[PDB]
């Protein structure tokens, strides 16, 4: 790491990408461990 | 003539695994229309570990390509002069290039 | 032709000026600003209408306007 | 000058071959001529009206005339279910053999067209039996053409041109329109349709020469006089009629059974008659309202000026209005063309709903193209309103007149309405296609009991407050024992329960979820055009990008470039822009209505309820499939009747396809083209003889933007009409 | 069946109707 | 041409918006209100009370009297604007 | 019940649905040899499908004529388990996204580089306000009463009109 | 200076080009520039192309206003000429000098110029176009 390369890593386009990965995996886990749900 | 190609498989997660069609030969996959089975049968390679190390040959050489790409802009870039020798680059082109390259698949 | 007018937010930085490619527009003297200047459109039979003055102005909605009208061989930019 | 735009010095004096273009383009623009008044604007426009309404008639006595000479009338009314009606013969020197043995059908020996317009049942139930008829239809209505020509001529003489002040008298012209032309021709109608059309229907013959000596009624004017009006509803019509008939006939003239006519699956001649005496008497009374010439009756400036909600609610109220509405015409136009568009809409969903002439409803193919027509039309006017209030805005809107008024306030918080347009349309469009695809998904991967289908209970539980007792909500109509239902239980109701609660009528059909989903996506289209139109005329007088957006007009090309760029920025570009979303949301609304009554027409309404609520179902069920007989007219082993609709067919796709030219290629290119063709042309031997007069231009950037929609809008009618009725001929169900 | 005398007074009737839709159209004027 | 009857800044529209019926007072605006909704709620009621007949049970006199009640609607705001004006 | 619905357990083109998702997989599995990964996935799928299938059952959702379960957004108590329930689960998370993108907002307002830190995230900052938006309904509401969350009018940019 | 062009001028050296003036030079209008050259030098046509300029004075004629003044930008923003004159000349022999008109660049002050076209007030309080109705003038 350093001072600058965490600032080129909190960029919109990287953040963004790291934040979609993360929530395309948690709703990917979640279908797996809880799938083809309909109701509640 | 009676297997279908098929070199990518699906994970199962949301119903998908249905794409994981009766290619053939107890495989379950997505067909390939790449034709690259046709093209490794033409070179020879009816083993799947030559496969496997031509791949990890194949990681090698990405890895010094990005390693020349850094060395050639931030270590030694060359200059005006080197870039304009056409004859030069038109010359080493054409041998050692196409010829050689050539000369290498035919052998 | 069209027509062109400049109304009194004009600063005399005269940027439309050298914007005009058809000799249309000319600097005159004024007393409103600090440069003391205004632009003048006494040449708009020669406005194509491209608008490249408007492009070139500073001032908060542009000082110089033009409307287009009434077409002829000027500024249609016929050739032929 | 004598130059053809004689109306336009500006236009006259191009050099171009804009000038042509532009002179044709504005011809009917009255308020931008040179040297007109308003005094001149509003007799040239009194007399356009009448050569409009002369040209009417025409068209009407020509489809007359075609039906009584060429047509199988003679034919059709002995045999309605079975026999083709005939709209005209065919002459075409361009037929081959095949083409003319192809196209001789129906029970005559000639190359014909079979009409899909319906006027044969329209003309069977009121009365028409015999090509005589219509042919004494035709003659009054060319005399009657003939005299709205001759009247638009003589208004514009000097000694009978109108002043200002008759066309602004409001009062005198709504009083008279809304007794006579509404109230008295309705009382017309009811007297022609017990004098002739109901005798007709029981098998009596009523022609000119022995209506004036024929009782319509047994009795004739004593119960009317007496006061027993019942005495003209007793013995109707039993349901053995047998329609042009006399076994099982009644002697009543004014009923209100409701429901349908058991043989013709229509409405029951009698209470049509009812109905229009009811709706002449309402309207008579209704125009007996404004003060003219009497001391009584209202002054329309006093009620607008009077409605002012107490404290500040509403601004200044309705003050001004009447100011602004009389002396701006376009403001009046835009009124006319909202209303009539919402009356064309009612029109589509009414004809289908609750037929009422005779046979149809068992055609198909009249009720599919009569439905269409009618959409298509409502959504011109409905965009035409929209367009001609932004007008209204851009050049007759006086913000002093309105201060403060319930006007000017829409300007004020315009921001607001246009937010929340774009709100409802992004939520619309978001869910539906969420729906859509996730429907597509589901079903692709195997499982369609994944699929979200959301039942529709809020229109079934309309549909079951109406009588529809299917769903089980036992409610209202429904419900036996409840005060809706025991209150018109011996007038209306049993009629209208034996028609809703049986499956051969269209009345509330049976929806499911693709019924729901297809509803949100007609809400997404009428919301996103309301937000194109809303927007392009509350900002037609400014926005942030162009304050002065009133200068330069209603339509112009641009602004220029500079300031980020200013394409399409005019209230003109947001009509062009809003006519594509009006031309999908209408193809949306008929293609719902042409695939759910090919399934129930078919007895497989299953098909659509199942394949309905994916688009993969509609892409392969609706399209791919009743596409069949419609490209199979002509082929490599021959061709059929439905040649012509497969060629208008492609035709349609052509010119949609070639409006994709103007719409997506801009005038720089074209321009550069036509200077190099014009060094061609100059400097080629024998060829440059031949001089042009006026000079080679592109076309300007907002004809080609009109021209590209137009095509757009020509390729969409011709593409769809072949499809809506070959696919409904090619299956007969 | 429509006679041939018939259709020649729609004709006629026609006729009269063009010469006045010409009289109008020349009425409002270009 | 009309009169100014805008009220916009004021409390209560003029007595010149009641036309006719601009000097009547508000006593006998509220008295005709009263009367008139009850007669045409009674002759309304005689509708769904007793069910109404193609042409046998439909009496005139009832549907005559079933006009009150939009009538009744306006002579109650007649009697306010009355009440409000001082007649 | 509702519209003419019958429950999904009681339906019988459910059952058939059933079985013929069932039937196509056992088709399906004819050609492979037991023990390879392709035959258990295959029966893995099998008993996926009836499981799916037993849930829908056992929920209570009403099935139509085709044999598809069909959701009430009615807003009926028996049926929450269908639209209302994820209805505030959405509300909630969809308000807690936006009450963190506007704290995050007021944030880089106040800042002496708003437009840098709009294309460069300050993390801390930002995950400060996304964990603290948790309590939206309620800090949106004390703002609102406190005349924080609105804009008088007069204050932002309009159109001449 | 005045109306007056000088025919005999020299041109510059040009291998002839397809996009020289059409037959409405010699019919509606024609447009000739003149300028004072140092050395000999090539230059781009604004009708494609390149040309070599003359050492001394040089004549071009064009068929529209939009040329000239782009050759003059060319002369001007390039290699420093900026003693250039436009002209227009019709079909009857008769020529009107139009660029440099005063004697000096519409840039630069010049007293004795009077404003054209100016408007005492800011753009946002013109009239609104119902002001204007029927009358054949506009809000401009
Ligand atoms: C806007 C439209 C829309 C809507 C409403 C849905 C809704 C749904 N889809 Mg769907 N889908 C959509 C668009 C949409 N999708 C699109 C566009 C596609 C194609 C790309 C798909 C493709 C698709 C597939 C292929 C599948 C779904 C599935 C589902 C269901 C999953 C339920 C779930 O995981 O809950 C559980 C998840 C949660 C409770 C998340 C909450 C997590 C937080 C931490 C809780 C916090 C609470 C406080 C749900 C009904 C799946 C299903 O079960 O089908 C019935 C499934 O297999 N959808
Ligand atoms: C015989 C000598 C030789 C060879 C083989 C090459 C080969 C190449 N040059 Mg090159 N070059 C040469 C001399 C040579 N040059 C000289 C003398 C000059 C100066 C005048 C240049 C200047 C020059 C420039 C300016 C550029 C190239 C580029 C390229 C690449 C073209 C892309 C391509 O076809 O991908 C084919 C890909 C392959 C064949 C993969 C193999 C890659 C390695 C590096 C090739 C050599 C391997 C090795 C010598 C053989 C070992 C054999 C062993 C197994 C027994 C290619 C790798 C371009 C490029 O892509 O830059 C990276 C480029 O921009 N060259
Ligand atoms: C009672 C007297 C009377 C009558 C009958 C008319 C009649 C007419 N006036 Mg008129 N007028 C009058 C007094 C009257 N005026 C007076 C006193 C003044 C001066 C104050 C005017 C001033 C005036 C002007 C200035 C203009 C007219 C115009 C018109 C024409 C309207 C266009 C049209 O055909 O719409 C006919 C419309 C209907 C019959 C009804 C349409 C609406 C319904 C909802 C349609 C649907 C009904 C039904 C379902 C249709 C289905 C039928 C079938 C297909 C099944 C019409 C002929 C206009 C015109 O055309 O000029 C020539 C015009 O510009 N009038
Ligand atoms: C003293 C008061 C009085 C009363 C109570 C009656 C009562 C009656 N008259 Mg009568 N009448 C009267 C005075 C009266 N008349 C006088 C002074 C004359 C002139 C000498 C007539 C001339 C007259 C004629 C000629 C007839 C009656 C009839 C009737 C009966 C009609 C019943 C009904 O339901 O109408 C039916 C109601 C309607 C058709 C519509 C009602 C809406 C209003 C009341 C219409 C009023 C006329 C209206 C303004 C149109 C006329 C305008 C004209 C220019 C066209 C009824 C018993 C009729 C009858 O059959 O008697 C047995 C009948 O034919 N009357
Ligand atoms: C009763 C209805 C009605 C009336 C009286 C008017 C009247 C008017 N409109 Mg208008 N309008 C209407 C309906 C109406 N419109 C509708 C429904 C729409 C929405 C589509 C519009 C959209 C509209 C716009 C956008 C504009 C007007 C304008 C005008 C004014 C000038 C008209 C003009 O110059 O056209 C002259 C005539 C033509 C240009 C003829 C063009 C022919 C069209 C494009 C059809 C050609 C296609 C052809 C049929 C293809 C053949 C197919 C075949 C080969 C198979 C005039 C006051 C203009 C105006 O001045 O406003 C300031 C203007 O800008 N209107
Ligand atoms: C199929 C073609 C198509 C589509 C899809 C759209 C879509 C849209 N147009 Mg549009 N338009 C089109 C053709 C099309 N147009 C054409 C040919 C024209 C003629 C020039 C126009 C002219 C036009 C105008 C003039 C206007 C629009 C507007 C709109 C928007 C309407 C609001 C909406 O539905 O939001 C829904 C959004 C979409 C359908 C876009 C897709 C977004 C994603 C991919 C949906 C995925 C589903 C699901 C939510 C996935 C979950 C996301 C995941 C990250 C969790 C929307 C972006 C209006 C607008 O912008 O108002 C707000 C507007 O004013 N359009
Ligand atoms: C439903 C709306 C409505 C309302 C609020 C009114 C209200 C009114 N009408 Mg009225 N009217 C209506 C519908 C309505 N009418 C209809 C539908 C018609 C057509 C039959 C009339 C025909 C009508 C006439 C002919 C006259 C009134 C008059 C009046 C005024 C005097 C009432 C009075 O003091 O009686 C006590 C009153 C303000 C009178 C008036 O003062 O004119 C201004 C008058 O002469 N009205
Ligand atoms: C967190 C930020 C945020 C918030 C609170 C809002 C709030 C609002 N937007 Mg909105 N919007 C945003 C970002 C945001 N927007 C962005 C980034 C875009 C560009 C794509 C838009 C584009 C947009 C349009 C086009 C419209 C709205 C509308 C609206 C209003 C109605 C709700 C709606 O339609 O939502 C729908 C919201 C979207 C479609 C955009 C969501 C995009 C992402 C998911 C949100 C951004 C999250 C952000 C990256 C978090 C980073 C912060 C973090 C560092 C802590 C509402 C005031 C509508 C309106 O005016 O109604 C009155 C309307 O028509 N918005
Ligand atoms: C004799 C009775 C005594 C009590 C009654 C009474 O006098 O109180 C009067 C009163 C208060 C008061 C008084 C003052 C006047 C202020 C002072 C009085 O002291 C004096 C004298 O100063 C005392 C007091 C207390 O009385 C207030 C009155 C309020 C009143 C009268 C409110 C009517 C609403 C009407 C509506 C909403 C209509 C809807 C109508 C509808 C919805 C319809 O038309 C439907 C319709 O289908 C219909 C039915 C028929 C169809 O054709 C038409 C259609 C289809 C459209
Ligand atoms: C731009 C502009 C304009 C225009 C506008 C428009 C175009 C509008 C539209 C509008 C519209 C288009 C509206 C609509 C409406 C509708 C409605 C309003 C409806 C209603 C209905 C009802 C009320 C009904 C009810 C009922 C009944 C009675 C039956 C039973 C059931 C129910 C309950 C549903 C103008 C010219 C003015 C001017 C200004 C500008
Ligand atoms: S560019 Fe605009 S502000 Fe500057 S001198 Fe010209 S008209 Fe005036
Ligand atoms: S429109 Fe073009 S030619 Fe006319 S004044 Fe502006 S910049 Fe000059
Ligand atoms: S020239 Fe074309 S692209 Fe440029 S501003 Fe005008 S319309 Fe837009």
């Amino acid at each position: 790491m350093s001072k600058d390369l965490l600032k080129y890593l909190s960029t919109a386009p990287v953040l963004l990408t790291a934040w979609m990965s993360l929530t395309a995996g948690m709703i990917i886990e979640i279908q797996r461990f809880f799938p083809d749900s309909l109701s509640f | 003539t009676s297997i279908k190609p098929s070199a990518q498989v699906v994970w199962p997660v949301v119903g998908q695994e249905i794409l994981n069609g009766d290619v053939g030969g107890g495989f379950s996959g997505v067909q390939i229309t790449s034709g690259v089975f046709q093209m490794w049968r033409a070179s020879g390679i009816t083993n799947e570990t030559e496969l496997y190390w031509t791949a990890m040959g194949g990681l090698m050489m990405s890895a010094l390509m990005v390693f020349a790409g850094w060395f050639h802009y931030h270590k030694a870039a060359p200059k005006l002069e080197w870039f304009q020798n056409v004859e030069s680059m038109m010359n080493h082109h054409l041998a050692g290039l196409l010829g050689l390259g050539c000369l290498s698949w035919s052998g | 032709s069209h027509s062109v007018r400049v109304y009194d937010t004009c600063i005399g930085c005269t940027q439309c000026v050298r914007a005009c490619p058809c000799d249309v527009l000319e600097m005159v003297p004024w007393d409103g600003c600090k440069a003391g200047q205004i632009a003048s459109a006494p040449r708009a039979e020669d406005c194509i209408g491209c608008k490249r003055c408007e492009t070139a102005c500073p001032t908060d909605f542009l000082s110089v306007r033009v409307y287009l009208g009434s077409e002829t061989t000027r500024s249609l930019g016929l050739t032929y | 000058a004598t130059k053809f735009p004689k109306f336009s010095q500006a236009l006259a004096q191009d050099p171009a071959t804009r000038r042509i273009w532009y002179g044709i383009a504005t011809a009917h623009d009255l308020e931008s001529h040179d040297g007109m008044t308003e005094e001149n604007l509003y007799q040239k426009i009194f007399a356009s009206h009448f050569g409009h309404l002369a040209i009417i008639f025409l068209w009407t006595s020509g489809n007359l005339f075609h039906v009584a000479w060429q047509g199988n009338f003679q034919q059709w009314v002995l045999n309605p279910l079975k026999v083709k009606p005939i709209a005209h013969a065919i002459w075409d020197p361009h037929f081959g053999q095949s083409a003319i043995k192809a196209f001789t059908r129906g029970g005559v020996s000639y190359p014909v067209n079979i009409a899909t317009s319906g006027v044969y049942h329209w003309w069977y139930t009121v009365g028409m039996r015999t090509n005589e008829d219509l042919y004494f239809g035709a003659l009054g209505l060319l005399v009657l053409s003939t005299t709205l020509l001759f009247a638009g001529w003589l208004h514009l003489q000097p000694k009978f041109r109108p002043g200002i002040a008759w066309f602004k008298n409001n009062e005198s012209r709504l009083n008279h329109h809304l007794s006579g032309l509404f109230g008295v021709s309705s009382l017309a109608w009811s007297g022609h349709l017990i004098h002739v059309a109901i005798p007709e229907s029981r098998g009596q013959h009523i022609r000119w020469n022995n209506f004036t000596s024929t009782l319509p009624h047994p009795e004739g004017l004593t119960p009317f006089f007496t006061g027993n009006w019942g005495l003209y509803a007793e013995n109707p019509d039993t349901a053995q009629h047998i329609f042009g008939t006399s076994e099982g006939a009644g002697t009543a003239i004014l009923t209100f059974l409701g429901g349908f006519h058991p043989q013709t699956q229509s409405m029951w001649l009698t209470d049509i008659a009812h109905h229009h005496l009811a709706i002449a008497v309402v309207f008579i009374f209704a125009g007996h309202m404004y003060r003219t010439n009497w001391g009584i009756g209202h002054s329309m400036k006093e009620i607008l000026d009077a409605h002012v909600p107490p404290k500040g609610r509403l601004g200044a109220g309705h003050r001004g209005l009447f100011e602004t509405i009389t002396d701006s015409l376009h403001m009046q136009l835009g009124l006319a063309l909202a209303s009539l568009g919402v009356a064309t809409s009612l029109v589509a969903q009414h004809m289908y709903a609750l037929p009422s002439y005779a046979f149809m409803a068992k055609d198909y193919v009249t009720q599919a193209a009569l439905y269409t027509h009618h959409q298509y039309i409502a959504g011109f006017l409905m965009v035409g309103a929209f367009a001609h209030g932004a007008i209204f805005f851009v050049r007759d809107y006086d913000p002093e007149v309105n201060k403060d008024n319930v006007l000017a306030r829409m300007l004020q918080h315009k921001e607001a309405i246009i937010s929340h347009l774009s709100w409802v349309s992004l939520f619309l469009g978001f869910h539906t296609l969420g729906l859509y695809i996730h429907n597509d998904v589901c079903v692709a991967f195997g499982t369609p009991e994944k699929q979200i289908l959301f039942e529709p209970v809020f229109a079934q539980f309309i549909q079951a407050a109406s009588g529809k007792a299917l769903y089980g909500f036992d409610v209202l109509l429904s419900s036996s024992t409840s005060a809706a239902s025991v209150a018109s239980s011996k007038i209306w109701l049993p009629g209208w329960m034996e028609a809703i609660n049986s499956g051969k009528n269209s009345l509330f059909l049976t929806i499911g979820p693709g019924d729901f989903l297809v509803h949100h996506a007609i809400a997404l289209g009428l919301h996103t055009t309301t937000l194109i139109l809303v927007k392009g005329a509350l900002d037609a007088r400014g926005s942030k990008l162009m304050p002065d957006k009133k200068d330069f007009g209603y339509s112009f090309p641009c602004d220029g470039p500079g300031r980020g760029g200013t394409c399409d920025i005019s209230a003109w570009d947001a009509f062009y822009l809003a006519m594509f979303w009006m031309l999908n949301t209408i193809s949306w609304v008929t293609f719902y209505w042409h695939w759910k009554h090919l399934t129930v027409w078919g007895g497989n309404a299953a098909a659509f309820n199942e394949s309905s609520t994916y688009i993969m179902g509609w892409l392969r069920d609706y399209l791919w499939l009743n596409s069949s007989p419609l490209i199979n007219g002509y082929n490599a082993f021959g061709m059929n009747a439905q040649a012509v609709w497969a060629w208008m067919f492609l035709f349609g796709h052509l010119i949609w396809a070639t409006g994709f030219m103007f719409l997506i290629s801009w005038r720089g290119y074209w321009q550069e083209l036509i200077e190099t063709l014009v060094w061609a042309h100059e400097r080629t031997p024998i060829a440059n003889l031949v001089k042009w007069r006026d000079k080679p231009v592109a076309l300007s950037i907002v004809q080609a933007r009109l021209v590209g929609l137009a095509h757009f809008t020509v390729g969409f009618i011709f593409t769809f009409a072949p499809f809506v009725i070959a696919s409904t001929t090619g299956k007969f169900a | 069946m429509i006679t041939d005398s018939q259709i020649f007074f729609a004709l006629c009737i026609a006729l009269t109707a063009a010469v006045l839709a010409i009289g109008l159209g020349r009425q409002l004027y270009v | 041409e009309a009169a100014d009857t805008w009220w916009g800044d004021k409390d209560y529209p003029p007595s010149i918006v009641l036309g006719i019926g601009k000097d009547v007072p508000s006593s006998i605006f509220g008295v005709t209100s009263g009367l008139a909704f009850a007669i045409g709620v009674y002759c309304v009621a005689q509708s769904n009370l007793v069910n109404i007949l193609s042409g046998s049970t439909v009496n005139g006199f009832y549907v005559a009297g079933a006009l009150l009640v939009p009538y009744s609607w306006g002579l109650h705001v007649a009697a306010w604007i009355q009440k409000q004006n001082g007649k | 019940d509702v519209s003419g619905l019958t429950p999904c357990k009681d339906s019988a083109v459910f059952k058939k649905r059933l079985d013929g998702s069932v039937k196509k997989l056992q088709a399906r599995l004819a050609n492979y040899t037991e023990g390879t990964p392709a035959y258990l996935a295959l029966e893995q799928q099998i008993d996926q499908t009836k499981a799916r299938f037993a849930k829908y059952g056992d929920k209570g959702l009403l099935c139509g004529a085709d044999g598809l379960p069909h959701l009430i957004a009615d807003g009926r108590p028996d049926h929450a388990g269908e639209f209302v329930i994820p209805a505030f689960g959405f509300l909630y998370i969809a308000g807690w996204i936006g009450w963190a993108g506007r704290s995050y907002l007021q944030f880089s307002k106040k800042t002496d580089k708003p437009n840098e830190n709009e294309i460069i995230i300050n993390v801390p900052v930002a995950l400060g306000m996304m964990s603290g938006a948790f309590l939206w309904p309620l800090a949106a509401w004390k703002e609102l009463i406190n005349g924080q969350l609105l804009v008088p009018g007069d204050e932002v940019t309009v159109s001449p009109r | 200076t005045s109306d007056v062009l000088n025919l005999q001028i020299p041109t510059p050296t040009f291998g002839g080009s397809t996009g020289g003036w059409l037959r409405a030079a010699e019919i509606e209008e024609k447009y000739a520039i003149t300028w004072t050259s140092k050395k000999e030098q090539i230059f781009e046509m604004p009708t494609s192309g390149a040309a070599i300029m003359q050492k001394g004075e040089n004549l071009l004629y064009l068929a529209k206003k939009e040329q000239c003044l782009a050759l003059s930008t060319q002369l001007r923003t390039l290699f420093k000429i900026s003693d250039y004159k436009i002209y227009r000349i019709f079909p009857n022999s008769e020529v009107q000098y139009l660029h440099p008109k005063d004697g000096v660049f519409p840039e630069k002050l010049n007293e004795g110029r009077i404003g054209v076209g100016n408007v005492g007030y800011s753009i946002g309080k013109n009239p609104n176009p119902v002001n204007v109705k029927f009358t054949g003038k506009n809000t401009f």
